[PDB]
Formats: C-alpha cells, structure tokens, sequence
C-alpha cells in the first residue's frame, strides 16, 4: 500500500496526531514506532485515540522514530495502519550575518570572497538566496550554523554595487546585505 | 575473553560497515532535511601490523539508497541518493 | 538499490562493531606496541530521527581481550587488556 | 600446541626468516600470511625455502600480517608449521626536548608542569625516565611523537635544581635536561 506523514513541530511536548480513524467507538488501539521498536498506549491523560480524530500523542515521545503506525487487535486478527513517516523539522532563523559586514573599497582585478552565514535552530534546512550587479557560489551548542560562499575571481569595475545574502528556512526568510565600492589600480 | 587468533581475524583490514550522516556525502542539499539522516556503508578498516602501513580500498563502487527528503516547511518527497561502498580494501603504505 | 524500509531499519541507533586503536583505549602504555593494534568493540551507534536527540549508550559491560604486546627491542608477551561495550543503546536529548 | 615469533626490522626490503625447518631438500615448502590470508612461494631470487635455514623472505611483503607459517603438501597429506607472530618494530630516537628549553626562573608556591616530548621514526615504543630533587608524571607526517608530563602543585623552594627527562626506545636512549632555580615570594 502507501505511506502517510505526521509532522514533529519546533516544539516538542506539543501533541501530534496520527490519523489512524477508526470506527468502533470502543476500539482498543496501540502504536508502534521505529527504530527501534517501541509501542504505546492510551493512559487517559495524555495519550489517546479517537474513532474520527485518531492517535494523539506528545511528539517529545515519538520524535526519534522514523515511523509509527496505529495497531489493533480484535477477535483472532489483528490489523493496523499505514506506516506513517516521522518528519522532524525546524523554521527559526536567528540571524543572518556576512564578513567583511562594514564597507567594502577594493580595486579592479582584484579576487572577491563573501561569506554568507546563517544561524538557525535544529532541525532546520536552509535556502541561500543571493542578489547582486562570472560568479560561483557554495553552498554547506544547541544552534545549527549554514555557510555560502561566493567569488569574483578578476573583480571588473562594473561590480561596484549592493550584494544581499537572503536565507531562507521554509517559512521565514532573513536578509542582510553590504556595499562594495570598486575603484581602478591606484596611482 | 576473546582470544588472540580471534582478536586478530577481528581486527583484519576488510570492509567494515559504518554509519554516515547523509550530510557528510551530500553536504551541497542545505535546503533539505533527511530520513534517516545517516546510513550504513561498507567501508575499509581495520588495521595492518606495520603503523607505516594503512588500510585503503582497491576496489569501489557506488550504491542507491531511498531516503525520504523534506524540504524546511514545504514538502516531502523520497529522494533516491548514491553512496560510495568499498569491495575490497588492502594494507598499503603511506 | 536499497529500500527505504531497508536503509531505515539499517540506521538504527544500536551497538555496532566499530575499530578502535588499543593505543586510543590504552594511552598510557606508551613503551608497548600491539599485534593487533585496533581491535573491534561493539559501540553505540546509527542516528536519530530528531538531531536534538543523540544516540548513547544504557548498559555497558567490560569485556577482555588477547592481545600481543611487544616492548621496544626487548621483550613480547600475551597480554588481557580489558574494554568498554555497548550492550544498550538509546535516543536521548542533548 | 605453541607459536614463534618473527622480528620485522625497521628496514623493510631487508631479509627475514622463518626457522620453518626441514629434512628432505627438495621440500616444496609455501608460506601463508594473515590476515588477509596471503600464500608466498620461492622464486629463486628473492624467495626461498632451506632445509636448515627455513622461509626467507623480504620483510616488506609480510610486514602487514599479525602472523604467518610454512607449509608443505607430500603425498595424500599436507602439514605446516606453528604459527609465527610478526613483531614489526622500531627503535630510533630523533630527539629529546622540553618545554620551556631555557632557563627557569621561579618562585615558592607557584605550580610548575614541565612537558618532555619523544620525536621518533615508526613503530616505536617509548619508556619515559626522569631525574629530579610530590610530583607527578602522565604518559601519552612519517614520524611518531611521544609525550610525558611532570607537575608540581605547590613547590617549595627545595624543588630547585637540575630536571633530566629520559626516553628510551630500548636499545636507543636520550636525555636533555634543564636547570630550574627557585626563590622566595618577591619584596
């Protein structure tokens, strides 16, 4: 058959809940993670299931499993859900920094690297988004640290202008950007 | 207590299974987020008598494996990713 | 290509047999030399579906070892060196 | 029933042998290695058999097995010898040096670490062996380093005096010493 998905929040001790929709108002159910292999059970209080709402439980109990699944055994049989998949994810962007941060003054022919830097929480991924007038890019304590790299080999003049790094977490994005002047080889 | 000829088969420079994190092999996906995030892979180890020589593989090849990337808050997709493996390894100098 | 019920269940947080230098375990014999000189250990090992969470050991043992020790141009004797095990493993936070 | 030993040089290239003894001369006697498992054979230049002599072989090409042995096929039945346990060993010493090198100029109460350093070819083992006037010792690129450490918590003025580090590789040996002189608390 197929897979499902159940979402972790940036918060755990949040509930989450499996979709495991029944039909006996009285149904008995369990739930089995992995891995490695564990199962629960309603207690009432904080665990529970629900005929058309389904298995909720606190993430913080779940979390490391890569899947769960509700289970139920009534009569000689038993049957149980659709492997549910553990998406563990994170969003904040604390900030978003590059060096050198103060003014730029270079001159023509010279090499160009900035370094774009983000700080996030865990869990996170990042997207590096650039803005900018022959040009590579290079993508790579309880933070998660991210890092683009990008380079002008043989600067000309015409490079002169703002250069903002944008990163991007999902659903929040952060930008922060520097001037880099360009002048010809002195005297 | 294990013993010596034990010991010593134990320890030969042949391809051992390790975990990675998938971030390690494929550090240029920032944007996504995998599970699981790390696999298992055959790789050299081991040891050789002689510390001037190391344990290095002769013999490479690459591996597909299903890992379920998902995106920072947007979506999820299973994500077929090669590995390298090793299939032989020998103790060579340095 | 391996499956993702496959790869999933091969990077589970469990004791995995890992090489470890003797001389990493046993720094302060520093005048003896070992045949071998890694041996494997079954350590905690594999990852963790939230990377808040950290794969560690529950229960430990010591387990013992032959070894051959030869001492710098003198002499060479068997010798039982004692290591840590993993026969637990977990996911906990950090 | 037992095992043999075999001494690797600290020149590889260099000849060893096996004391595989024989009786009939024209023996056809093999040599395997592990591990990996390995099988040599004479080749008449660089690889033979002798009836009084046993295995001779270029230390090179077994340096990597923990163990090795002859072994001869005669009629419907083959034997071979005990194991042989290769000892791949080193004893040169480069140099023996402390830090700090100078002189030592001190006062009572202070606390004094003094760290002796063995710089060494391969496959070497150090013994460290000291010389002095409480105090307490801590043992630890194609070259092997080797590291002890000495401190004195609250030294009295009667720690003055000539400090001799040792290392010995077992047959090689080094000193290199420093004179530390100690005084009352200033003014």
């Amino acid at each position: 058959h197929q897979h499902g998905v159940v979402y972790i929040t940036e918060n755990k001790n949040k509930t989450v809940v499996i979709p495991c929709l029944g039909s006996i108002s009285n149904l008995n159910v369990s739930l089995c993670a992995r891995y490695p292999e564990k199962r629960f059970v309603p207690d009432g209080n904080r665990i529970s299931w629900d005929s058309k709402k389904g298995f909720t439980i606190p993430s913080y109990m779940i979390s490391y499993a890569g899947m769960v699944f509700c289970e139920a055994k009534i009569n000689d049989e038993s049957y149980q859900s659709i492997m549910y998949i553990v998406v563990v994810v994170g969003y904040r962007i604390y900030d978003v920094v590059l060096s050198p941060s103060h003014g730029i003054e270079l001159s023509v022919g010279e090499k160009l690297v900035l370094n774009c830097t983000a700080r996030t929480e865990l869990n996170v991924g990042i997207d590096f988004n650039w803005e900018y007038p022959h040009k590579k890019l290079v993508n790579r304590s309880e933070m998660k640290k991210f890092l683009s790299t990008l380079t002008i080999d043989g600067v000309t003049r015409s490079d002169q202008g703002l250069y903002t790094c944008a990163a991007s977490s999902g659903l929040m994005t952060k930008k922060n950007s520097t001037f880099v002047r360009v002048h010809e080889k002195p005297f | 207590t294990k013993g010596w000829s034990e010991v010593l088969k134990g320890s030969e420079c042949k391809p051992r299974p390790i975990v990675v994190p998938v971030s390690e092999t494929h550090p240029e996906l920032t944007s996504q987020r995998f599970n699981p995030p790390c696999v298992t892979l055959m790789r050299c180890g081991g040891c050789c008598n002689d510390e001037s020589l190391e344990c290095v593989p002769t013999e490479e090849v690459n591996v597909t494996m299903e890992l379920l990337g998902a995106s920072g808050s947007g979506s999820n997709g299973m994500q077929r990713l090669s590995f390298v493996e090793h299939k032989k390894c020998d103790c060579r100098p340095r």
